[PDB]
């Protein structure tokens, strides 16, 4: 078999084979989680170079890894489904074994080791994607949201962002967002994430996905239309 | 048909004291109606301060016994000379056992 | 260019420059010679006294195979030790199947291959010494000298090592003078003065004198050390020619 | 030891261009001439036998190569690797056909078969390409006469005439002057034989030229009688003398 | 290119010296031992306001009796973590007791050295291993890449490592008490940060023999970092 | 220079940089003594220190009851070897129920670390070491290099200043040769003799390492308060 | 050893780019033109042939249009050795689905399976990636009519229009003006005819250097139906339309 | 310049790997013959012994491969003898799968096909020799096949190896053309092999001792290697005519 | 274990399976549900060796539930079924094949009608109006021969399944404990609490 080391140290100290897979998912479409009291909504950036396009059977950007979790990516989509396909497998292998559905952090903890894996195997390359893995755990009504990178290390964030552009709407998020006192509501938080992706997007048509996640597996996609009217709410306040 | 176990007869008897213990057992070895040896003996000091003895099938006896005093040496170059208690060596011996647990060592062990 | 990097690789000459540099590992190691006599073979080799601290007679350089063969080698002892391993097993293999002890030649070819494989891939060194071997079979006595390419011949006598040209002129005369032929105790005389004299090309450290020897008559076709008196015998004559 | 080349030999260039195969392609270009041409009644291919020397025994060495009864294979640039590539044709034809469905294989699928042994040596690691291009002409019950070439990078097409190797374009060229969709068998073998003498520099003979044809079936070639449903093989390989007799009236 | 267990000219396998670079730009971490026990410390350092800072997870426990810190490409510290919980608890089922620290730091190291052309690179972590055993007592250790494993009485490693080792040369002696100890990290620690030390980017743990391995919460090291405000500013 | 990339590529004059660069790893190590007598055999070993909070590295390992070595260079690869002639010594007494040869055992050292400067891929071991021990042909020292030359010796160092050492040892020949059936008295010209070794620094408790093994002498490693009588 | 040789097949550029990915996508851009269109009754894939010859037996060839199942077919474009490979394991798993579930493949299944198989040749393997990109014309009862594209990534979009190969900018441009979402097939027969008219580098277009196929619902009542034109038939469509 | 080193092509459709092991062929600096009589196959070849320390008798590039068949090579002896060692075991495999001796041109093809693959596959060398394979099979009387390191291999009415094989070549080559016939019309191979010796010191313009040769003899049911006594009397007969 | 019965009706499928486990001479439970739900509108009795009746069930059920999260689809039960079918034919020659029988009783949403499929551990799959694993046809089918009619209310088809449990408690020799009776239509899988 083909054994040979690609992802090596070099005289600096880098891994630049891992450094590159992240320089893959700067180039990829922006990807946007932010988490309220009761909810966590995560927010996708649509390229509109490509139009002629059928949205009823394109792979969409948010995929669910099972009824109570879900999975948003920047990066490569070839990659970003072998992640999904192995994070589907070990949910319900979990629920198998465990008689209980995957918490968000150990969902997060197993893609996140995945990625690491492939960091110091002989013969392949890094994931080139990193992840936002958000929902929440079962009988449990706190908030989850996580975030994964090729070299394998993963982390909580209250909100975060990944992709191209995402230095400016990590920006906006972080004067926006307050701790203290998170968006209440569904409308407050899917507004704020609509707003950090109007820093960025270009146009407020087709080109933002938003998918809503609330407990006890209650996951929803909000269509044209309704992400259409927080996208006009928001530019007639800023009118002034 | 191949027959792989056999009896070598023999009995041991352990005693445990109050700041002592004492493991005994015949020197005695059979098969069938024919004595072996008069003298082969069967209860052996195994380092640290234990004494075992695996009863039955000799072979088998003799196998165990090696193996055990050979895990008394790999624990003291493995956890840097130190003395394997009494407990520890049985916990050891029960992996021992159970590691042929489809193909057993045909013995009774005491320590 | 870059034709030497690489083991296996043709230059455009024809040649594999990786098997030519090591001979040149061969070149750099002690003298070590062979010599055919009429019922057996002698082998004899310099060993180089580094310092006072070795112990004399202990750092043993012949090896026996199987019980009638022996082989000594010039260049990376190590590489030495490993040939003979494999020659061990293959003349274990040939006496459980064939029931026979190996006979020299096919012995010879069983090295020559094995050698030979190491200059077929890129993923493998070639082996660095020259083996001289042999002994008593039932067709007679046989030398052989082994090459790092896989080469090897048949010879009358045979020298490798750093003094390996005053030992070739050194064998030529013997060869020159004894058409009839040469006796096994003979022999032995003869391989001391020969690496007395091509100890001149490692001048600096003074050395040991190592001997072995199979022979039909001396040791009954079995290979042997030369020890003690004969050892001794063989030291003074050695001593007494370069005098 | 271990083969520890695990990796492709053949890669992408930065202008798209696979050169392992392009380097195939030119080393088939050198070879000598060879050509097939498709008549209403049968197949013809042939080619030069550029003998290495005058001492060598000419005949020993078969350019045309029956695969099948009913398909044989011409070639263009390195030997050796055509003589396999038949050895393993030969193969696949009993292991992957034969022995399954109990008949030989038709023209097109032996073909995809050999196209996909060209294929994975422009992949798999360790290898090359095949230096060679294949001419392969052929009959089956369903399909009928055909005639195809099968190159370096695995890729196939059906021709009605073609040729390749060292004077293919101009031969090319000449084919498409005389061929028609009306060409008896023999009229295809006259053309053949007049395409092959332009690329052709010394002596032109049937000691000098290889010719088969995809034909009528040959009963008295089938080695046994018995059985009216088996007729006989449809590659026949023309002899030094019936090549002659063509070159006389010519 | 070159081979991944090549030697250099001065005798330094290239690929373990380039994952020593790798640690030298990871957080910091300080272990000190006493005979009370061993604190193990660490800067916690989050890329960002909006990261929930008590995710990041870089004390771990392996036994009750073993805790570990860890400095450089944390992700690479994940398998020799369970590694090391696996061997302390195989070796409990084997023999009916805790493993010796020692044994425990040796069987991580043995997985150091096994890479090749087994894993395509080394480890680019570093490890502090802090624990107890009744034959040894209150130990720290220091795993590296190399395959090589020192005990210390105190060590730091990371970014502020060489500057953190001086100081812990004159603060160190061999009757500090457990309490000392603790304000000595926090000390040390807010010295070669570069944000300002506080509860939520900095994180305390100890080890001792009637309680175990404790990680620190939140709000029993912010006491800590009061405590020793007031102390430094007493003189 | 273009020939030091693998273990697999001799240079134009016939030599293996990778093999010397192991080499090299050696006379970086702290040095290490051995001698012997023909009724003892004795191992003196200076430890290195990271700094004044670290511990002295161990430089001696115990392979059998009558024989063990000192290492000087990478300390895992000497656990791998160490450890393999602890496999080594256990199947002689298992198997023929006898005590591994010092001899025997440098011939399986020297083949094992061979392999490694042949093969493609791997790497030659970077350690030295020096085995002592007592079987049936009395008192036995050994040294053993990465290369795969096994050497069998009255007395040796090896590692940084061990010229000096073995200078020493060089003179004393005729003298602690003839030290039989006084253990202390050979340990003394072996503390003697890896002094000359030493600059700036000097023996303290814990930097010392003394191991031996004799005729009714199991190898046995002292350490600490226990060397305090030969500073 | 053997590592001075290696090309390293599957990793990242500086930039984040996997090298033989765009270098296979670089090929793929001077193969033969290929186009899917996408109606509300059918689906339609138009294909060139590269430059032809008169003595090329066109009837008996096939380099562009092959047949997956009975309700899915493929374009190609590319090296067509790689392609068939790739053609062959489609096949199969349609068939493996149809053995264990007794009913025919989705067809975004199938293109999801045949584009993981292509993303693997790109991460690990060290193996050259395939150099060929699909066009997928299918249907199923839950999408209906689905057009797919997959490229040498294994990067895989869905489409109403779309062409792959050469002068898919200036092909793109022309679907993008005439198409509209209440199509027909007939229709859409028309488009991608004067589409390949236009965009092709001949001096004219002929029926001997096309392949054309059609997946209809005109077929008789609730059922799919797959015709692959012939010579003759792409002659006589040409004449319709009025090319030539 | 990576496609000189392994076998994969070069710009021009070459296998430099191949031309290079085609020069080493030469490397020994000795010249074959082979040729056909009635009855029997005859192959000659220069020996060459230039240190005096050397055994002669071992010193020898024809090998009995199997009863029938022989086989003399150009190149360097450890190659020479990998390949002879791998002859040897393909003739014994085939006698015991399809019950019959292997002839000449099938272990010839065999081993070209062996040839051929190391030209293809980048991990294995070309052996750099040239095996001429003789025999008088049972079907096609007299033969001679020769293989090479790119693996192609022919029948031959005559041959010859070397680095003087053309002058060998086209002194072979004038004498079939006066003869018009495809092999030497004699009766015995004594006279067959004196033809072999005799047209070898024409084209080469050397004399020969009974050191300076090497003969190989292949008949009906056996091949077999002349001694040094042999090729004496062979070389008597010569000068006495 | 015992008896697991199966019956198709207009608009439903009605599945009851006992609830009593033997352990040897004791009755170790007796309110075992011995069914999985695949999906929300397919439910697997099943009945067999101890140990890989759960096993298996399980097994299948994660993979159902594996496909439906993939491709956010649901299969019909005709597709579960022959998925079923294949696992227990690939198992039947293997080292230790399952010897587990199932009653597969769905509601295919796409034809709006309930579909019952009986499978043994051979992989012998029958479509079926009614059916029944072990011993429990033997009583069962001649009185679902005698009243089943096939456009059968819900209400109407439990009363046929009271007159077969009623039966099967009479004549067999095992106290099987009573069934857990569950239903499968339009709107998903309910269970009758009183029976
Ligand atoms: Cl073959």
């Amino acid at each position: 078999g083909y054994d040979r080391a690609l992802s090596i140290f070099s005289p600096d100290g880098h891994i630049f084979q891992v450094e590159y897979a992240l320089e893959a998912v700067k180039r990829g479409t922006c990807a946007v989680g932010v988490k309220g009291k009761n909810c966590v909504v995560l927010g996708c950036e649509r390229r509109s170079t490509l139009k002629l396009q059928d949205t009823r059977i394109t792979p969409s950007k948010v995929s669910k890894i099972d009824s109570h979790v879900v999975l948003s990516f920047s990066g490569l989509n070839a990659d970003s489904r072998i992640l999904i396909e192995k994070a589907r497998v070990e949910a319900q292998s979990h629920r198998l074994t465990l008689e209980d559905p995957v918490t968000v952090e150990y969902l997060t903890r197993y893609v996140a080791g995945v990625q690491q894996r492939y960091t110091q195997s002989g013969g392949v390359r890094p994931f080139g994607v990193s992840t936002l893995i958000a929902g929440f755990d079962p009988r449990d009504d706190e908030p989850k949201l996580y975030q994964t990178e090729p070299s394998g290390i993963y982390s909580s964030w209250s909100a975060q962002t990944i992709g191209r552009n995402s230095k400016t709407v990590r920006e906006f998020l972080e004067k926006n967002y307050d701790r203290k006192e998170p968006p209440a509501t569904v409308e407050e938080c899917v507004k704020l994430t609509v707003r950090s992706l109007l820093e960025v997007v270009q146009t407020g048509a087709k080109n933002i996905e938003i998918t809503v996640v609330k407990p006890d597996s209650d996951i929803v996609a909000l269509s044209s239309e309704e992400i259409n009217q927080y996208v006009t709410q928001i530019e007639q306040e800023k009118q002034e | 048909q191949f027959n792989p176990y056999g009896d070598n007869g023999g009995t041991i008897l352990g005693i445990a004291g109050e700041d002592f213990a004492v493991l005994a057992g015949d020197t005695r070895n059979i098969t069938d109606y024919s004595i072996n040896s008069r003298y082969e003996p069967k209860v052996f000091d195994c380092g640290d301060n234990i004494v075992m003895s695996a009863n039955g099938f000799a072979a088998d006896g003799d196998a165990l016994v090696k193996r055990f005093k050979n895990s008394v040496k790999w624990y003291h170059f493995d956890h840097n000379d130190k003395k394997l208690s009494i407990n520890s060596a049985a916990r050891n011996i029960q992996h021992l056992l159970y590691g042929k647990r489809f193909f057993p060592y045909y013995v009774h062990t005491i320590i | 260019t870059g034709y030497d990097l690489s083991n296996s690789v043709f230059s455009p000459d024809g040649r594999n420059f990786q098997v030519e540099y090591a001979v040149k590992a061969v070149e750099n190691g002690t003298t070590s010679i062979g010599i055919k006599c009429n019922d057996g073979v002698v082998f004899a080799v310099e060993k180089l006294i580094t310092s006072k601290l070795l112990v004399p007679q202990k750092n043993v350089k012949i090896q026996v195979v199987d019980r009638h063969i022996g082989c000594v080698y010039s260049g990376l002892i190590p590489d030495g030790r490993h040939l003979v391993n494999r020659g061990r097993e293959e003349a274990a293999s040939f006496k459980k199947l064939y029931k026979t002890p190996i006979p020299i030649p096919a012995f010879a070819d069983r090295l020559g291959q094995y050698v030979q494989a190491h200059t077929l891939y890129n993923s493998v060194r070639p082996f660095g010494v020259s083996t001289i071997f042999g002994g008593v079979d039932k067709n007679g006595a046989h030398l052989y000298m082994l090459e790092p390419s896989g080469s090897y011949w048949g010879y009358k006598g045979a020298a490798t090592g750093k003094g390996r040209q005053s030992a070739k002129a050194e064998l030529e005369k013997l060869v020159d003078h004894h058409p009839e032929g040469l006796s096994a105790r003979e022999a032995v005389k003869q391989a001391a003065k020969i690496i007395y004299l091509a100890h001149e090309d490692n001048k600096e450290k003074d050395f040991e004198l190592e001997i072995s020897w199979c022979s039909l008559s001396e040791t009954n076709g079995l290979h042997k050390f030369v020890k003690g008196d004969l050892l001794q015998e063989a030291i003074d004559f050695a001593q007494k020619e370069i005098n | 030891m271990t083969d520890r080349y695990s990796f492709s030999l053949t890669t992408f260039s930065p202008s798209g261009k696979l050169g392992q195969i392009d380097y195939a392609l030119t080393a088939v270009k050198q070879g000598v001439t060879s050509l097939g041409i498709k008549a209403t009644n049968g197949v013809v291919i042939a080619t030069e036998k550029k003998s290495s020397s005058p001492l060598a025994m000419s005949e020993t060495l078969s350019k045309v190569s029956l695969l099948t009864p009913d398909i044989g294979a011409v070639y263009s640039g390195m030997g050796p690797d055509y003589r396999v590539l038949v050895d393993k044709s030969r193969k696949v034809a009993h292991t992957s056909y034969k022995r399954i469905y109990g008949e030989y294989p038709p023209t097109k699928l032996l073909v995809s078969e050999v196209a996909k042994i060209m294929q994975e040596a422009t992949q798999s690691g360790g290898v090359r390409p095949f230096g060679v291009s294949l001419l392969i002409a052929g009959h089956d019950e369903f399909n009928g006469f055909s005639l195809y070439q099968v190159d370096p990078s695995g890729s196939y097409f059906p021709w009605k005439a073609t040729a390749i190797g060292k004077g293919s374009v101009a031969a090319k060229t000449f084919l498409e002057k005389r061929w028609n969709d009306e060409l008896e068998l023999e009229d295809a073998i006259h053309i053949a034989l007049l395409t092959l003498k332009e690329s052709v520099e010394g002596e032109f003979n049937g000691d000098t030229i290889e010719l088969a044809i995809i034909g009528d079936e040959n009963p008295d070639l089938l080695g046994y009688t018995g059985i009216p449903t088996d007729k006989g093989p449809r590659f026949r390989k023309l002899t030094s003398q019936e090549i002659n007799d063509r070159l006389e009236a010519l | 290119d070159r081979g991944v267990s090549t030697f250099s000219p001065e005798g330094r396998l290239f690929q373990v010296e380039y994952s020593l670079e790798a640690i030298k730009l990871g957080s910091t971490a300080i272990g000190i031992a006493t005979k009370e026990g061993v604190v193990l410390g660490v800067e916690k350092r989050a890329t960002s306001p909006l990261l929930e800072s008590d995710s990041i997870e870089k004390i771990v426990e392996i036994d009750r009796h073993i805790g570990c810190a860890m400095s450089g490409l944390t992700a690479d510290a994940r398998s020799m973590i369970e590694h090391a919980r696996t061997a302390a608890v195989t070796h409990n089922l084997y023999y009916d007791e805790d493993i010796n620290v020692e044994s425990l730091t040796q069987s991580v190291c043995d997985l150091a050295l096994r890479f090749g052309e087994l894993m395509s690179r080394p480890f680019g972590v570093a490890l502090l291993i802090a624990g107890h055993d009744a034959d040894d007592g209150y130990q720290l250790f220091h795993a590296e890449p190399s395959g090589t494993f020192y005990r210390y009485n105190a060590k730091a490693i990371g970014s502020g490592s060489e500057g953190a080792q001086a100081e812990l040369l004159n603060e160190w002696h061999s009757s500090l008490t457990l309490k000392e100890a603790e304000l000595l990290v926090l000390k040390i620690l807010k010295q070669v940060m570069e944000e300002k030390l506080d509860e939520n980017n900095a994180q305390l743990s100890c080890i001792t023999k009637q309680d175990g391995f404790k990680i620190y919460d939140n709000e029993k090291t912010a006491e800590l970092i009061k405590e020793l405000k007031e102390k430094e500013a007493a003189e | 220079n273009n020939y030091d990339g693998d273990t697999v590529t001799f240079s134009p004059t016939g030599r293996l940089f990778q093999v010397e660069y192991a080499l090299e790893a050696i006379k970086q190590g702290s040095v290490t003594v051995g001698l012997r007598s023909n009724t003892h055999a004795v191992l003196v070993a200076l430890k290195r220190n990271a700094d004044e909070l670290s511990s002295y590295q161990k430089k001696i390992i115990k392979c059998d009851e009558h024989m063990g070595l000192s290492l000087a260079g990478l300390a895992p690869d000497a656990r791998v070897l160490s450890n393999y002639l602890r496999q080594q010594c256990n199947y002689s007494s298992l198997v023929f129920n006898r005590k591994l040869a010092v001899e025997r055992a440098g011939h399986l050292l020297c083949d094992k670390a061979q392999k490694n400067t042949q093969s493609y891929g791997g790497r030659p071991y970077g350690v030295g070491l020096l085995i002592i021990g007592y079987d049936k042909s009395g008192a036995h020292l050994l040294e053993f290099q990465p290369s795969g030359n096994v050497t069998e010796l009255y007395g040796t160092a090896i590692g940084a200043r061990s010229q000096g050492a073995k200078t020493y040892l060089e003179r004393t020949l005729d003298t602690f040769i003839k030290i039989d059936g006084n253990p202390d008295e050979l340990i003394k010209a072996g503390v003697e003799a890896i002094s000359q070794s030493l600059r700036d620094e000097s023996l303290t408790v814990d930097n010392l390492s003394i191991a031996i093994v004799g005729k009714d002498t199991p190898f046995t490693i002292y350490d600490g308060e226990a060397v305090a009588k030969y500073i | 050893g053997s590592r001075r040789y290696d090309s390293r097949t599957t990793i990242f550029s500086p930039e984040g780019r996997l090298y033989q990915v765009e270098y296979a996508l670089e090929s793929i851009s001077h193969a033969g033109t290929a186009i899917g269109i996408m109606a509300s009754d059918g689906i339609v894939l138009a294909a060139e042939r590269k430059v032809t010859s008169t003595l090329l037996e066109q009837d008996t060839s096939t380099e562009k249009l092959y047949k997956l199942n009975d309700k899915i077919a493929v374009a190609v474009a590319g090296l067509t050795a790689d392609a068939e490979i790739l053609i062959n394991t489609a096949r199969i798993h349609a068939q493996n689905y149809l053995k264990t579930y007794n009913e025919d493949i989705p067809v975004e299944i199938l293109v999801r399976r045949l584009s993981d198989i292509k993303q693997g040749y790109t991460q690990h393997g060290g193996l050259r990636p395939f150099g060929v990109s699909f066009i997928y014309a299918g249907y199923d009862d839950r999408y209906g009519y689905q057009l797919y594209t997959s490229n040498p990534s294994g990067n895989y979009t869905g489409w109403k229009a779309i062409s792959v190969g050469a002068n898919t900018s200036a092909a793109q441009t022309l679907l993008q003006m005439d198409y509209k979402d209440d199509m027909k097939v007939d229709d859409a027969i028309e488009l991608a005819l004067k589409t390949l008219s236009k965009t092709t580098d001949s001096s004219a277009l002929t029926y001997d250097r096309l392949e054309f196929a059609t997946i209809r619902k005109g077929a008789n009542d609730g059922e799919v139906y797959q015709k692959i034109f012939k010579p003759q038939e792409i002659k006589d469509i040409l004449v319709k339309t009025g090319i030539t | 310049g990576y496609d000189r080193h392994i076998t994969i092509f070069s710009p021009e459709g070459r296998l430099y790997q191949v031309e290079y092991a085609f020069k080493a062929t030469n490397q020994t600096n000795i010249n074959s013959l082979a040729v056909r009589g009635k009855d029997c196959t005859v192959v000659i070849s220069q020996k060459k012994v230039p240190d005096k320390l050397l055994d002669p008798t071992t010193v020898s590039y024809i090998f009995c491969i199997s009863r029938t068949i022989g086989m003399v090579v150009n190149g360097p002896i450890p190659d020479a003898r990998n390949a002879a060692l791998r002859a040897k075991a393909e003739a014994a495999e085939f006698r015991y799968k399809y019950g019959y001796d292997m002839p000449c041109d099938v272990l010839a093809k065999r081993m070209a096909n062996l040839s051929q693959i190391y030209t293809q596959r980048a991990y294995m060398r070309p052996l750099g020799v040239i095996l001429t394979f003789v025999s008088v099979d049972e079907e096609l009387g007299p033969s001679i096949y020769k293989t090479d390191p790119a693996g192609y291999y022919v029948g031959y009415k005559a041959t010859a190896t070397g680095p003087k094989q053309q002058e060998i070549t086209t002194n072979l080559e004038n004498h079939f053309k006066k003869s018009k016939i495809d092999h030497i019309n004699e009766e015995s191979w004594e006279k067959v092999v004196e033809f072999a010796i005799t047209h070898m010191i024409d084209a080469l313009g050397t004399e020969f001792s009974k050191n300076d040769l090497e003969v190989g003899v292949a008949t009906k049911d056996k091949f077999f290697t002349l001694s040094a006594e042999n090729i004496e009397e062979r070389l008597v007969a010569i000068a006495e005519q | 274990m015992d008896i697991i019965l199966g019956i198709r009706v207009q608009d439903s499928v009605i599945l009851a399976s006992s609830k009593a486990v033997t352990r040897g001479i004791s009755v170790l439970k007796d309110s075992d549900d011995k069914t999985r739900q695949l999906s929300p509108h397919t439910l697997m009795s099943f009945a067999g060796e101890a140990g890989d009746t759960v096993q298996f069930a399980e097994y299948i059920q994660a993979n159902i539930q594996l496909y439906s999260i993939r491709e956010d689809y649901e299969l019909s039960p005709q597709a579960v079924s022959s998925f079923v079918r294949q696992e227990l034919a690939k198992s039947i020659r293997s080292r230790r094949p399952y010897q587990v029988n199932v009653l597969i009783g769905g509601y295919d949403k796409k034809k709006n009608k309930p579909e019952l499929y009986q499978i043994d551990y051979l992989g012998t799959k029958v479509e079926l109006p009614y059916g029944a694993h072990g011993y429990s046809g033997f009583y069962t089918f001649s009185l679902l021969d005698h009243h089943y009619r096939p456009d059968m209310t819900t209400e109407e088809g439990l009363d046929l399944l009271k007159l077969c449990v009623q039966e099967l408690e009479k004549r067999m020799p095992m106290d099987f404990k009573g069934v857990i009776v569950k239903i499968v239509d339009k709107d998903g899988i309910r269970q009758v609490d009183d029976f």
